[PDB]
RNA sequence: GGGAGCCCAUGGUUGUGGGUGAGUGAGUGAUCCUGUACUGUCGAGAAAAGCUUCGUGAGCGAGGUGGCGGGUCCGCCCGUA
RNA sequence: GACUGUGUGGUGGAGUUGAUGCGAGUGAGAAUGCAGGCAUGAGUAGCGUGUGACGGGUGGGAAUCCCGUCCGCCGAUUAUCCAAGGGUUCCAGGGUCAAGUUUGUCUGCCCUGGGUGAGUCGGGUCCUAAGGCGAGGCCGACAGGCGUAGUCGAUGGGUAACCAGUUGAUAUUCUGGUACCGGCUUGUCACCGCAAGCUGCGGAGGGACGCAGUGAGGUAGCUCAU
RNA sequence: GUCCGAACCCACUUCAGUUGAAAAUGGAGGGGAUGAGUUGUGGAUAGGGGUGAAAGGCCAAUCAAACACCGUGAUAGCUGG
RNA sequence: AGUUGGUGAGCGAGCUGUGAUCCGGGGGUGUCCGAAUGGGGAAACCUGGAAUGUCCGGAGUAGUGUCCGGUGGCCCUGCCCUGAAUGUAUAGGGGUGUGGGUGGUAACGCGGGGAAGUGAAACAUCUUAGUACCCGUAGGAAGAGAAAACAAGUGUGAUUCCGUGAGUAGUGGCGAGCGAAAGCGGAGGAGGCUAAACCGUGUGUGUGUCAGGUGUUGCAUGUGCGGGGUUGUGGGGGCCUUGUGGUUCUGCUGCCGCAGGAUUGGCCAGUGAGAAAUGUUGCGUGAAGGUGAAGCGUCUGGGAAGGCGUACCGGAGUGGGUGAGAGUCCUGUAACUGUAAGCGUGGCACUGGUGUGGGGUUGCCCCGAGUAGCGUGGGACUCGUGGAAUUUCGCGUGAAUCUGGCGGGACCACCCGUCAAGCCUAAAUACUCCUUGGUGACCGAUAGUGGAUGAGUACCGUGAGGGAAGGGUGAAAA
């Protein structure tokens, strides 16, 4: 198994649910069963006392938002590979090959 | 030869319980050992561990409590412990 | 820290110096774990993943893996 | 006995097949005789057939 | 060592420190002990080791052991509610 | 006719209608049919030998729990301790869905934690019996059968400890007092020397043995007591 | 392989039970009770075989050939559906 | 870029990018039981090394109790010593540790043992059926296999398997039943070794052998190793006319010839069954991966994948997810790419390792023996003892050997075919405990596995063995 194309830190928009068109941070991702956490859009209970915080939501239902001329627009992602080096946990150096996600409608 | 024995692999834990406090009035101390200890072992282990003479090893074997639950019958592990008697003043520091 | 490769970098002695050394802090561990102390709790099973990697280094300078220094 | 312990030769099995027809399993077995040998220099018995004994298969 | 009721008191269904006092005589009497004794008896009532002693069909072993009273430490595994 | 509406609601929450073909695990009321659920008998029979009464307590709740006092019962056993077997049921605390032939605050039930201490006790480390297995071996088409040397196998032989005290739960085990046995080691005294000793190996002695009966000398126990 | 009679072993009569307290028992009596006695532990004999003071008895609560699995979805001119 | 398995959350950590978890590959560790293997044993337990310095090495103690590691099960077999009664000698004994074995396994294979119920409307021959079961024993397949064959007048040319022939010819208490072969059509397609003559090489022993030669020159038996040889209108050996790969230039036979010889050609031939088996270089990849196209707006709704409008991609519209029915949200899919690694594997080059015959000729020599046959008692063949070939087991008897043997359904003659009694052989065929991907006018919780959950569990039985039942809140535990 391998990542997901949505991971922590990054400003999705949230394209079904209640909450379309809310944009956040990703504040968590859990891989293992494709769901997110996005702040300030899916506000539940927990347990415990009250707890009033955001509850998962499925990575398919939020997209990746970029800024192109002052719009949020929502795109989809693409893969590029780079060179690079990777150290071996002694520490000895070579060169090999990783990839980096781009956003599409910006190149 | 790989794998080197240290005397801490035979002297598993101490037990703590109301009993063992009023034992410890004797200078008695009850401790869980590895199942395939002998009580010459034992003493010779916690001599080495303790720096402390010991005059006495009582040993019993403790069978695990079985409980039935959801998925059945469980079985706790079965444990050996080592009632170590101490010379008059010499005294263990298990905290 | 945990040990990595660079117990490599040290001799067959002192190796089972350390060997020693990690099953005493292990007794201690597991000592206060019955007592009721030892909030730390990873570490009683870091220390013997350490102790594992310490045999790991020795068995493969005993076996020629790895020339001995 | 009835093996050779030259050439192994075994029972065989068939039929008593009477005149009814009525067949009945049973064994032939080979003429196995027990004859002192001298093999290399070992004196011992061994359970020869009559067939290897006549062949001279066996030393006496 | 064990063994009753007297103590400022205790603690009031409680235990502590002192307060323990006596120890014997006779009768009776075993399925126990002497005892695998003794007597009777035919149906004629395990084995092996420990043990004592005897050598040597084996090796070990040095001129070192083996004995008798005295001292120190060691004494395992399983069961034990 | 098997059945049905392209009528109209209710419940429900993700599929499915008509035409025309194609394929069937295609139709149930019976098999003393199979599985489940539920009636009938019926609030009926039974509640497994028996002696309980009362005062107080606890509690939401008491004939059925706790304490006490009367009373009754067992006592060659309704007592005490083992073996076999069981396996945590033992103790303390919490619990009253289920289980307990009723109730239940209670339990051999549930939950959590705790509890079993041995040089001498019972087994192993020692010995063999019956019997089992069995190097080679002999026998048997194959599979296998038997058995030597051996090696196991108690229900037997051998084998060194007692009294007192202590815990909610352990006690020839722990503690106190006083012993014993085997090792190791040490001090001292005495003694050896083809010819010390030790260990093997066997010889012999011993272990070592029935049933029945009487008597004698004792002690345990019991009874009585100025 | 005496007599009377507990334990112990048995199971003659009777009553009760007979959806039992119990898939063979209970109450009251009854036979043996030093013997061909009874009992504990371990062992041996295995299905056309074992064992039987012999009843075709017993061989894990139904034995004129145990039980389990397999041949197997045996076969049934019969009964049911 | 998250992560410390699941049933089933928060602590304390590691990764805080020093790149973890994770994924592929390879190692390390691997208690005890189990063939179980030091010895014992009621599987998962117990107990050890006679006395000496202790079984050996280490740790610990004043020392013994102790600890850690190693070692030794049995059987077969190799090598060495010894050799009983006893003489040869063997058995045996003592070393050494050379190799192999033990046990497990779902189906398929081969060899052997071998039912009954059943059918025949009873039943015994027969059937069931060489089935069930059992014993031995493999391999990735096995077995078979290179004519002692078929054919019938020409011919075919190892074996296996499939379709036909054909439910035929037959066989059968001629009952119930059973049941071929040739031929033809296909799948697949190899043929190779050996024994024997004859020639080189030692021990139960010479006295006859131009350079040479001695009572022997090298003379006589029969071994173990080499060549040689392998077939059927016969072959081979022998006897000869020739031919070996160009030679440095060694002994012998005759100063002819034969053989060893050596880098070098070489037609070839190779890791195969093929009398054999040892390094470097050329391919796409399987295990992991990498890239992987293209949609918004409104409407109703808890929620849009639905409605309405309107665009896009397509070597991609197979699916499955996502809060309802998605080609463009996700996972992917198409297409392409990577594979470092593998014991990697397959194939090529090289390396390296191994190596010719044709013609004539009978005079002789050889051509697989307790075998083939024959008798008898059984079995398999369509064939159930018969007119009984062919083939097979037990017991007797027992041949020829090329002008010979065997087959062509008794047998004989002729004719035709073939050359047994030695061996090895790929492919087409059988199978799935397993691995990966995929599929279903297959099941959908009384179904489908006994088993969608603690299922071979609970539970029942002394044991072998028998053997269940229990799935669904919701989009999200909110
Ligand atoms: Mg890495
Ligand atoms: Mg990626
Ligand atoms: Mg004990
Ligand atoms: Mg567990
Ligand atoms: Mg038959
Ligand atoms: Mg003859
Ligand atoms: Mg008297
Ligand atoms: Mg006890
Ligand atoms: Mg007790
Ligand atoms: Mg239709
Ligand atoms: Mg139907
Ligand atoms: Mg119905
Ligand atoms: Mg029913
Ligand atoms: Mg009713
Ligand atoms: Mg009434
Ligand atoms: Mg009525
Ligand atoms: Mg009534
Ligand atoms: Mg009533
Ligand atoms: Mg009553
Ligand atoms: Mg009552
Ligand atoms: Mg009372
Ligand atoms: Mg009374
Ligand atoms: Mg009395
Ligand atoms: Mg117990
Ligand atoms: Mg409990
Ligand atoms: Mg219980
Ligand atoms: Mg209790
Ligand atoms: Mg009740
Ligand atoms: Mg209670
Ligand atoms: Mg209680
Ligand atoms: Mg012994
Ligand atoms: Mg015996
Ligand atoms: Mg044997
Ligand atoms: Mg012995
Ligand atoms: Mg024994
Ligand atoms: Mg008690
Ligand atoms: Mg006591
Ligand atoms: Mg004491
Ligand atoms: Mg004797
Ligand atoms: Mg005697
Ligand atoms: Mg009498
Ligand atoms: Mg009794
Ligand atoms: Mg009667
Ligand atoms: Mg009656
Ligand atoms: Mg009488
Ligand atoms: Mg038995
Ligand atoms: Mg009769
Ligand atoms: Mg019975
Ligand atoms: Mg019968
Ligand atoms: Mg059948
Ligand atoms: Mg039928
Ligand atoms: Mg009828
Ligand atoms: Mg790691
Ligand atoms: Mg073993
Ligand atoms: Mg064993
Ligand atoms: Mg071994
Ligand atoms: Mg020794
Ligand atoms: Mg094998
Ligand atoms: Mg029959
Ligand atoms: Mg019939
Ligand atoms: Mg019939
Ligand atoms: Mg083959
Ligand atoms: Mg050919
Ligand atoms: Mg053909
Ligand atoms: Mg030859
Ligand atoms: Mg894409
Ligand atoms: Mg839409
Ligand atoms: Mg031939
Ligand atoms: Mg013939
Ligand atoms: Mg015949
Ligand atoms: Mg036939
Ligand atoms: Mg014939
Ligand atoms: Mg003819
Ligand atoms: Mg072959
Ligand atoms: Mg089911
Ligand atoms: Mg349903
Ligand atoms: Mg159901
Ligand atoms: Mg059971
Ligand atoms: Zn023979």
């Amino acid at each position: 198994m391998k990542s997901l194309k949505i991971k922590k830190g990054d400003r999705v928009k949230v394209i079904a649910g209640n909450d379309k068109g809310a944009i956040g941070e990703v504040l968590s991702v859990d891989p293992a069963r494709e769901r997110v956490v996005v702040e300030g859009v899916n506000i539940r209970k927990h347990h415990g006392g009250i707890i009033s915080s955001e509850a998962p939501i499925h990575v398919s239902n939020v997209q990746l938002v970029t800024k192109i001329d002052g719009k949020d627009v929502v795109t989809r992602v693409g893969y590029r590979r780079v060179d690079v080096t990777k150290r071996r946990p002694d520490g000895s150096e070579y060169a090999a090959q990783r990839s980096v996600r781009y956003l599409k409608k910006e190149e | 030869e790989l794998k080197i024995r240290d005397p801490r692999d035979i002297i598993l834990a101490p037990v703590v319980s109301e009993k063992s406090y009023g034992l410890l009035d004797q200078n008695t101390y009850t401790f869980v050992v590895k199942p395939t200890a002998n009580k010459t072992e034992i003493k010779i282990a916690i001599e080495q561990i303790f720096g402390v003479k010991v005059t006495s090893v009582n040993t019993m074997n403790r069978k695990g409590k079985v409980r039935r639950t959801r998925t059945g019958v469980g079985k706790r592990p079965d444990t050996k412990r080592a009632i170590v008697t101490v010379a008059e003043g010499d005294r263990i520091d298990i905290f | 820290k945990l040990s990595a490769a660079e117990l490599r970098q040290l001799s067959g002695e002192e190796l089972r110096n350390k060997v020693r050394e990690l099953k005493e802090e292990l007794f201690g561990l597991r000592f206060q774990s019955a007592t009721g102390q030892l909030e730390n709790t990873a570490r009683l099973r870091e220390v013997r993943k350490d102790i594992a990697r310490v045999y790991t280094v020795l068995q493969e300078r005993n076996l020629n893996i790895v020339d001995d220094p | 006995a009835a093996v050779c312990d030259i050439c192994a030769k075994r029972p065989g099995f068939g039929h008593n097949v009477p005149w009814s027809k009525k067949k009945t399993n049973r064994r032939w077995s080979p003429n196995i005789q027990r004859v002192r040998v001298v093999e290399n220099g070992t004196h011992k018995r061994m359970n020869v057939c009559t067939s290897c004994l006549k062949a001279g298969r066996v030393s006496r």
